[PDB]
């Protein structure tokens, strides 16, 4: 049916939950935004990504979004999307009647870089980070309080530069199971280094900060 | 289900009979003919069964020697290969051309027919294939062809790639070949062995010849490359030679060339 | 019914409920002294504890039973314990002593410790005397720490030259750290690299010493070694490449750094920096001294006062070397793609000559050595092959023709194997005290398997006969073929996969009646086959 | 020299997830890829802790992974595409604790 | 001269239905897209040739699969003639 | 069929109707056309069993009486994937066999 | 002798490490092959 | 337009491969390129010959097929020799009338013999590594060409005790001007010193030879 | 000089014999040593081409250090 260029390219789309429940459309993250279009009579609404203050990154360095999830109650919903850097955001949408109008957004928390997310309906969050360990949190509180400002694509904002944040420690979210991954496993060696008979493995994996040497041992903590 | 009904004189000069039901028209016929011979041949042995068939590739017309050449493996399948081998590998010395077309004929059938029960033969009948593929009569090689299609689906995944490495050196100068029939039955045995000794392997043997100076030599190539490429598009992907950057592009898939 | 007996090994027996008739006793040898039985509570379920020279406790999980010793010095005596402080736990007696142990993990094969460290690490050597460990880390795209000390006042000065309370701002902005491990690390841009040289204690896990490299040196080989010329002192070299960049390729040069092991191992002593002149990918000691491939180029290095010494470079491997492996006076280079070289070292003419190869190219990542004349070899791609020497083959060839625009004697391959996933390590080790030895292989995913040899042909027929029932009445469940599977770039050769073979336990009992009518056996004996060659080599 | 293959530790990392009522009941479960390996995961409400429940070894490259539901429906169908050339409907039997393939579709070729 | 446009009528017809096909005239510039591209779909296909990817240049995975769909376009340079 | 050049499969997207074969075609392969080792069973497109045709037989086209398989040998070699394998036009054989008949009948 | 045996292989150790035997009962330095400027003579 | 053959050489990599047609190709330097590329066999030699393959005048005198040893340990060979010989002295007469009569139990080898022949005797054949491509000559040029300093059994005709006779005048007239880097003993081989035997052995003790992972 | 004729031998001896006589020296590419049909038997004249120049020039040389059967061999340019 319907064929519209786009500005910039994206890189994926999140489904809006629609029917008698939201508008029926699609947001579109790239880089360095995130749009939500719909065929028929509305406009495309863009909101710049909320970039980190005094930032320590090469400044030519876009940003996009890695991962999402939808979490539809019956009352209202909202999108959690993960950027590069870990970044978590709230995206919740307001209509005016059939229409939306703006896209807001919100800084949630921050969290290892996920390959997925999932928000189960018993208010935690599972992130299985792309690498590494993987990780079960209890959502405490949406947010929605604790005087935190909430960016907008309503927001007239001058020409070059964009939105920024402060990011903090966990708020929104606690830490309840942590499940072990040995990816990536980047070097091995089975030895005997403490003198007790069978041998350990040493094993170094992880990337980047999250990366560490590991002693597997057969047998239960 | 009644073979004790009837002494076994009986079964050998009705077995002889059959040989008559062959010139039948309507193909029904022959291949319940053919079906009787194994059941026979449980009972009487396979090797008075097996010198009457082997007596009737003689004959000149196609028909009855293409259903003779059937029923030889029929019987090598029932009643197993060891037992029917060593006199059918011994009538390729026969010097009479229908009958040497003839055993490689019903090899080829028996390959097809024995599956991966012939990883145990291919080592006693590489030799003879290997002096069919150097045969001066293309029907020759056409249907060593045929047999080398059959017999590498069949010992497949089961470690006889030398063989099959051995018989594609002979295989592989009858590409030039322009006949039809022999032309198709080489291409069959070449996408046989892609499935039994790798497509790396098979592209090696086409990489020199797809660039080649004579459209002759080009297209030919070219027209194995992509029977190589449709079935085993994503295997190719390791196995693609190294091309040089040239002044303005690049060729270099820098990707492979990372190093952790 | 399980016993244990002075021998050491227990016997789990089936005993029927109503009539009392055991069955199947399938014996484990597990420690070295008498073994003494003891009822505990797991899960609440009524798992056993038998105690020998290390303790050893049998349960169900999943459904199935597992038999895994506890990671713990031995005890004398146990029994089971329920309270507040711990549900579900074991009072045990060592000697002399008493004590509350609580299993938190259940159902697993390994446990672990972790150790943290800053980047991605490359490579780790064992020094053989302290058992230290010697790790290199590096990260494209990544500051080191005085980069980002640099990076980070420079924009403190920038938040002056913007606007007089915001050097209050800026003196905030210098004082707060958000940890790396939790917030990410800064990225930098292409071609930036930081490096990193650690030294550690693997049972307590402190760093001993800490080298740190210059903003684009990126680390890519270490090796441990003594220099015969020199005497019993041990050397670090560190391969170093010099402003790399990925796409396209580009390499500005290297360095080889030389470090001396002082103090037990505990310290590193920078001797000199010599320069080469492309990235050299391996190190490896070579008999009193040792074999560098920088590039395509093959070289030995001996040791002198103020660089390392080059003598006998070999000039004729295709691309680029990324991996050397020694026995003897026969060197394997790893060529990125062009596979296994063998080249043979031969003292009295000082040459470095290639006297075999492989037929077939190949991404390698690693190999090793399973005997004088075998490698095994592992792709990017997911698989692992094993190329063997032809038995005719000799190493005295004396520096024109080749075969195939190659060397004149080629290596036969013998096995080929996709295992799935990029393996990054092979290593050929026995696992557990009196077992045999195996091929250990660990993929990049995070998985972890073994490659071990059948030892007669009634196992072999056996094993053969399973898998080929099971690939047709279990097929895989995503409409995939596992021959074809298992065959994904070149076609499987000599390789049982024992993962399909261990799901006929998880087939429905009217077929695993039905495949193993035509083994001739009854499943308890072929569930028991199955795991006995997973006992005899593994865990 | 003939090897048997086997696997000491599975796969750990993580390809896809999916949330959904997989066991068809109150519960709710996460589906996860691991690349060759398909596994599900069944996370405690009070204690909080994941439990895997399942564990299954595909043979293939799992590519893509959703969950599904027909119209009215409480159990939640898993959807896997593959590199096998066909794609495979699975629904999980709590009973029996395994995957059960309900359809299977060919459309191309392998790889 | 008819059968070498019968060759060329059936070879055209396998390169609209597999892409990547060559014949006799193949450039070296189209059978070098052809396997840039082939290369592309299986680096995003398999799961450990990204990982390794995605290591070996300290990028995510998202980054990493972005920027190879961003490749498919021109992924050996401008066409040669 | 391999004994004909000039015949021609539909190959369109097969699906869920199952291909089947009339009496003198039964128990061939339909691509190899070969009698021993079935391994997997033939579906067809939507379009060839449309109406009337439906239950036809895949090769030749006549009232059909038992189901169609692919061969061992087409599977291993993934010749069941390219698509429908009916056969769409008759070819020179078919109609000189029915004028040459009629001639002399 | 063991000890004729040694210095054999001592000899050979001589051959490695670049020297040439061209001076009868000297030797002299390869060009080839990169020494250290302080060594003059190949030590005993 | 096109290159020559200099041109052409200079700019391979590696110019050992290059021939006089080469440079008629559409794209010559990709052409060269794969040629000297590792592992690939070369386009069979017939291409350009206006003979057809293998219907050449030597091919006429070839041999018949012969079996393989463990099929001429069942005896086949000659009792179907012997059977075909007796059938061609019958008449047709004769051959018609043991069709209806027929004669059991003539032609039989016991099934153990059979089975052994296959499953115990059965041999690996010469095999050819890949890139062995066929050509026509082939089973005639099989002969090749041993090198100086390598000596056969048979040159027994010399008959002297262990160096060579001819030595003690090459050292004389001086070393051949064909081979640049040719070693022998005496002339510029130790019979200095003569360690490099030595080394050999010494390495020959270090090497432990037990192949991994074979059968019991 | 490439080819060299060698005379004075005795039919015991053999092409492939020599091949090996003269590759002693250096390779002989291309061997003739005629078999005369009728008698079935041996002349002991030789024709010897080789890769280049380098085997011609050794050829007469060559000459000297062969003996055959306790007799000498002809070796000269051609
Ligand atoms: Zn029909
Ligand atoms: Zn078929
Ligand atoms: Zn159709």
């Amino acid at each position: 049916k319907y064929s519209e260029p786009l500005e910039e390219h994206g890189n994926f789309l999140i489904t809006v939950p629609g029917g008698s429940d939201g508008p029926s459309g699609v947001l579109i993250c790239s880089e360095n935004y995130i749009t939500y279009k719909n065929f028929g009579d509305q406009p495309d609404i863009r909101c710049p990504i909320p970039r980190r203050r005094n930032d320590l990154d090469d400044p030519e360095r876009g940003m996009i979004f890695v991962c999402s999830a939808t979490h539809k109650t019956k009352s209202m919903f909202f999108f959690l999307a993960q950027t590069e850097q870990g970044d978590i955001f709230k995206i919740t949408l307001e209509t005016d009647e059939d229409m939306v109008t703006e896209i807001r957004l919100k800084y949630f928390d921050t969290v290892p870089v996920a390959a997925a997310m999932c928000v189960l309906k018993t208010g935690f969050l599972f992130v299985a980070s792309e690498f590494g360990n993987h990780y079960l949190y209890q959502i405490a509180h949406l947010g929605d309080d604790d005087e935190e400002p909430e960016f907008s694509s309503a927001m007239p904002l001058e020409e070059g530069d964009t939105f920024f944040f402060q990011p903090r420690p966990l708020k929104n979210l606690v830490l309840v199971d942590e499940l072990d991954s040995l990816s990536p496993i980047l070097f091995c060696q089975i030895a005997d280094l403490a003198n007790e008979d069978t041998p350990q493995l040493y094993v170094a994996c992880g990337r980047g900060p999250r990366s560490s040497l590991r002693v597997l041992r057969h047998g239960l903590e | 289900r009644g073979a004790e009904y009837v002494s076994a004189r009986e079964w050998m000069r009705i077995c002889f009979e059959l040989l008559e039901l062959l010139k039948a028209h309507k193909k029904a016929i022959r291949r319940a003919t053919v079906n009787t011979f194994g059941y026979i041949a449980k009972a009487i042995g396979p090797h008075d069964v097996l010198a009457t068939l082997l007596n009737n590739l003689k004959v000149q017309e196609r028909q009855n020697r293409v259903c003779t050449t059937v029923a030889i493996a029929i019987v090598a399948e029932t009643c197993s290969p060891f037992t029917v081998l060593p006199a059918l590998m011994n009538e390729y010395r026969v010097p009479e051309l229908n009958v040497q077309n003839g055993v490689l004929k019903s090899l080829s059938f028996l390959f097809e027919y024995i599956g991966e029960m012939g990883k145990d033969y291919i080592y006693a009948v590489t030799p003879l294939l290997e002096d069919a593929l150097m045969d001066r009569d293309l029907v020759h090689r056409q249907t060593a062809s045929a047999v080398v299609q059959h017999m590498s689906l069949g010992v497949y995944g089961f470690g006889c790639e030398d063989s099959l490495n051995h018989l594609l050196n002979y295989v592989w100068p009858n590409v030039f070949e322009t006949s039809p029939h022999v032309i198709q039955a080489v291409m069959g045995a070449l996408e046989g062995l892609r499935v039994a000794i790798g497509p790396c392997r098979m592209l090696q043997y086409c990489l020199q010849g797809l660039f080649h100076p004579a459209r002759k030599v080009r297209d030919v190539y070219w027209k194995i490359y992509n029977s190589i490429y449709i079935g085993s598009q994503d295997a190719l992907i390791a196995h693609y030679p190294r091309i040089y950057n040239d002044d303005k592009n690049t060729y270099i898939r820098y990707e492979l060339d990372y190093i952790l | 019914l399980n016993i244990g007996l002075q021998n050491g090994v227990l016997l789990r027996t089936v005993l029927d409920p109503v009539t009392g008739d055991l069955s199947d006793t399938r014996t484990r040898y597990l420690g070295s002294r008498p073994v003494k039985l003891f009822r505990v509570r797991m899960q609440g379920q009524e798992a056993v504890l038998a105690m020998s020279s290390r303790s050893w406790l049998s349960y169900s999980y999943q459904s199935r039973f597992h038999l895994t010793p506890l990671s713990y010095e031995t005890l004398e005596f146990a029994s089971g314990f329920a309270s507040e402080q711990c549900p579900e736990g074991i009072v045990a007696i060592s000697t002399n002593t008493l004590r509350i142990l609580a299993l938190e993990k259940l159902g697993a094969v390994f446990n672990q410790v972790a150790f943290p460290l800053q980047y991605t690490p490359r490579k780790f050597v064992i020094h053989p005397e302290s058992n230290n460990l010697i790790i290199i880390e590096t990260d494209h795209n990544a500051y080191t720490e005085a980069t980002k000390a640099q990076r980070k006042q420079q924009m403190a000065e920038e938040m002056v030259e913007a606007a007089e309370l915001a050097a209050e701002m800026a003196a905030a902005f210098l004082n707060e750290n958000l940890p790396e491990s939790i917030f990410g690390a800064p990225k930098a841009g292409n071609g930036q690299w930081a490096s990193v040289i650690r030294v550690m204690n693997p049972i307590q896990g402190n760093t001993l010493d800490l080298v740190q490299l210059e903003q684009n040196e990126a680390a890519f080989s270490v090796a441990v070694c003594r220099f015969s010329n020199t005497g019993e002192d041990w050397y670090v070299l560190v391969g170093v490449a010099k402003d790399l960049i990925l796409n396209p390729r580009s390499v500005a040069g290297g360095f080889v750094y030389t470090y001396k092991l002082v103090n037990n191992g505990e310290k590193l002593e920078f001797l000199h920096k010599t320069p080469v002149e492309e990235v050299p990918a391996a190190i490896a000691p070579f008999q009193g001294r040792v074999l560098i491939g920088v590039g395509k180029l093959l070289r030995v290095y001996d040791l002198g006062k103020k660089k390392l010494l080059r003598k006998c470079e070999n000039k004729h491997i295709a691309n680029y070397i990324s991996g050397i492996q020694t026995i003897g006076h026969r060197v394997i280079v790893s060529d990125v793609q062009e596979s296994f070289i063998w080249v043979r070292y031969k003292r009295n003419e000082n040459q470095l000559i290639i006297f075999a190869d492989d037929t077939y190219p190949r991404w390698v990542t690693t190999a090793s050595l399973l005997d004088y004349d075998t490698v095994a070899g592992a792709d990017k791609f997911g698989n692992i092959c094993v190329v063997r020497l032809p038995p005719n083959t000799n190493d005295e060839v004396d520096e024109d023709r080749g075969l195939l625009n190659g060397a004149s004697q080629k290596a036969e391959v013998i096995m080929n194997y996709h295992v799935g996933e990029t393996v990054l390590s092979l290593q050929k080790t026995t696992l557990i005290p009196g077992g045999s030895e195996s091929l250990v292989y660990t993929t990049l995913s995070g998985g972890i398997g073994i490659l071990v040899p059948f030892t007669s042909h009634e196992d072999h027929d056996f094993f053969q006969h399973v898998e080929m029932h099971l690939r047709s009445e279990h097929p895989p469940l995503c409409g995939r073929d596992h021959l074809s599977f298992r065959s994904y770039y070149f076609p499987v050769k000599n390789v049982i996969d024992g993962d399909l073979c261990e799901q006929f336990n998880s087939m429905e009992p009217n077929k695993q009646k039905n495949v193993s009518e035509e083994l001739d056996r009854t499943p308890p004996e072929v569930s028991k086959k199955l795991e006995d060659i997973r006992t005899r080599y593994a865990f | 020299m003939f090897l048997y293959n086997l696997t000491l530790q599975r796969a750990t990392g993580i390809s896809f997830a999916i949330h959904g009522n997989f066991s068809g009941t109150k519960q709710q479960e996460i589906v996860v890829s691991r690349g060759k390996i398909l596994e599900l995961l069944r996370p405690d409400p009070n204690t909080g802790k994941v439990h895997t429940l399942l564990t299954v070894e595909v043979f293939g490259v799992i590519r893509s992974l959703m969950a599904f539901r027909l119209t009215g429906g409480t159990k939640d169908y898993i959807v896997v595409g593959s590199d096998s050339g066909r794609i495979v409907i699975l629904e999980y039997q709590p009973s029996k604790n395994m995957f059960e393939k309900i359809h299977q579709e060919t459309f191309g070729k392998s790889g | 001269m008819t059968d070498r446009y019968t060759i060329h009528s059936q070879l055209e017809h396998l390169q609209s239905k597999y892409i990547g096909t060559g014949h006799a005239d193949t450039t070296k510039w189209e059978w070098l897209v052809n396997q840039h591209r082939d290369s592309y779909c299986s680096y995003m296909g398999h799961f450990d040739l990204l990982n390794y990817f995605a290591i070996a240049e300290n990028e995510s995975k998202a980054r990493v699969r972005f920027n190879l769909m961003e490749k498919m376009l021109q992924p050996c340079g401008p066409p040669a003639d | 069929a391999k004994h004909h050049p000039d015949l021609i499969f539909c190959r369109k997207q097969a699906g869920v109707a199952i291909g089947r074969l009339c009496e003198k075609c039964d128990g061939k392969c339909v691509i190899c056309d070969s009698y021993v080792r079935p391994c997997t069973l033939v579906r067809i497109c939507d379009e060839c069993n449309y109406g009337s045709y439906q239950g036809r037989c895949v090769i030749c086209g006549g009232p059909g009486v038992s189901d169609a398989y692919y061969c061992k040998e087409c599977t291993i070699q993934e010749k069941d994937r390219d698509g429908c394998p009916k056969i769409v036009n008759l070819g020179s054989s078919k109609t000189d066999l029915f004028y040459e008949r009629k001639k002399y009948g | 002798s063991p000890t004729r045996r040694r210095a054999l292989d001592h000899y050979l150790t001589l051959r490695s490490s670049g020297w040439i035997p061209d001076g009868r009962g000297r030797w002299v330095k390869d060009e080839n092959v990169e020494f250290d400027s302080d060594e003059e003579e190949p030590p005993d | 337009n096109r290159f020559t053959v200099a041109e052409l050489k200079q700019l391979v990599a590696r110019p050992d491969v290059v021939e006089m047609h080469d440079v008629t190709a559409q794209d010559p330097k990709l052409l060269v390129h794969l040629k000297a590329t590792r592992n690939s066999v070369p386009v069979p030699r017939h291409w350009c010959f206006k003979r057809k393959y293998l219907q050449g005048k030597r091919g006429i005198e070839k041999p018949p097929f012969e079996l393989p040893d463990f099929i001429k340990r069942t005896g086949i060979q000659e009792m179907r020799e012997a059977l075909q010989e007796k059938e061609e002295q019958k008449t047709m007469k004769s051959k018609m009338r043991e069709k209806v009569r027929p004669k059991m139990g003539k032609i039989d080898i016991d099934y153990q013999k059979l089975h052994d022949a296959f499953f115990k005797w059965q041999t690996k054949p010469k095999l050819t590594i890949h890139g062995d491509l066929y050509y026509e000559g082939k089973e005639f040029e099989t002969r090749l060409k041993k090198k100086p300093g390598d000596l056969s059994d048979e040159l027994i005709s010399l008959g002297m005790p262990v160096p060579p006779p001819w030595l003690i005048a090459m050292q004389r007239y001086g070393p051949p001007p064909s081979y640049p880097n040719l070693k022998i003993p005496g002339l510029n081989s130790p019979i200095g010193t003569n360690a490099a035997e030595f080394q050999t052995k010494t390495e020959e003790e270090e090497i432990d030879r037990t192949p991994w992972g074979e059968l019991e | 000089d490439a080819t060299v004729y060698v005379g004075g031998l005795d039919e015991k001896v053999s092409e492939p014999l020599l091949w090996e006589l003269f590759l002693q020296a250096g390779p002989v590419v291309n061997t003739h040593m005629p078999k005369d049909r009728v008698t079935g038997q041996h002349q002991g004249y030789g024709f010897v081409e080789f890769l280049s120049e380098e085997d011609a020039d050794y050829a007469i040389k060559i000459m000297n250090m062969i003996k055959l059967y306790g007799k000498p061999i002809r070796v000269n340019k051609a």
